[PDB]
């Protein structure tokens, strides 16, 4: 048990970065796992992002994973991290089904909450 | 996760689950004492379980600390998710047991 650095930067196209979560593995049904599972995928341009899922991507959000689909979060791995070189980059957040082509994953962006997140811990 | 593998145990040790009667979202320790999630996530009453692998089995490096405070974003919006974060302050700080 250790914590995870908040980033020094948003995020940038093509970073491989760590997905994990006890999330569904499978698109059709459900398998929930009693392991931790894990998915290394690339951050995704924020013209793909956009592509993807057109006037529903804000500031605050961007995409990683694959749009031929096949790898990505899933129910139950919401809340969790996506991380790169020591920072955690995203939070896992929604996406149309999982692992469907062209619905890659939206993730939180984290950078654009680290003084939200500073202020809040230094008021409570 | 679809398409992944498992990852080594206590491989990626900031991963919280959050339970509340059941795995229902992760999390990640970002200090001893406070965790990042998302703001779909919000509970009224939510334990974080630190140093898991196997959830269903208790293995021997888990923590069970109950959230103290859950703070979801101000601009949280549950129709758009825009400002999807929540910050939960653990009752107790974390024993961070990884160098
Ligand atoms: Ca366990």
């Amino acid at each position: 048990v250790s914590a995870i650095s908040l980033p020094t930067a948003p995020p940038a196209a093509g970073t491989e970065s760590l997905i994990s979560g006890w999330g569904n593995t499978l698109s059709s049904g459900a398998d929930y796992p009693d392991e931790l599972q894990c998915l290394d995928a690339p951050v995704l341009s924020q013209a793909e992002c956009e592509a993807s899922y057109p006037g529903k991507i804000t500031n605050n959000m961007f995409c990683v994973g694959f749009l031929e689909g096949g790898k990505d979060s899933c129910q139950g791995d919401s809340g969790g991290p996506v991380v790169s070189n020591g920072e955690l980059q995203g939070i896992v957040s929604w996406g149309y089904g999982c692992a469907q082509k062209n619905r890659p994953g939206v993730y939180t962006k984290v950078y654009n909450y680290v003084d939200w997140i500073k202020d809040t811990i230094a008021a409570n | 996760i679809v398409g992944g593998y498992i990852c080594e145990e206590n491989s990626v040790p900031y991963q919280v689950s959050l339970n509340s009667g059941y795995h229902f979202c992760g999390g990640s320790l970002i200090s001893e004492q406070w965790v990042v999630s998302a703001g779909h996530c919000y509970k009224s009453r939510i334990q974080v379980r630190l140093g898991e692998h196997n959830i269903e089995v208790l293995e021997g490096n888990e923590q069970f600390i109950n959230a103290a405070k859950i703070i979801r974003h101000p601009k949280y919006n549950s129709r758009t998710l825009d400002n999807d974060i929540l910050l939960i302050k653990l009752s107790s700080p974390a024993v961070i047991n990884s160098r």
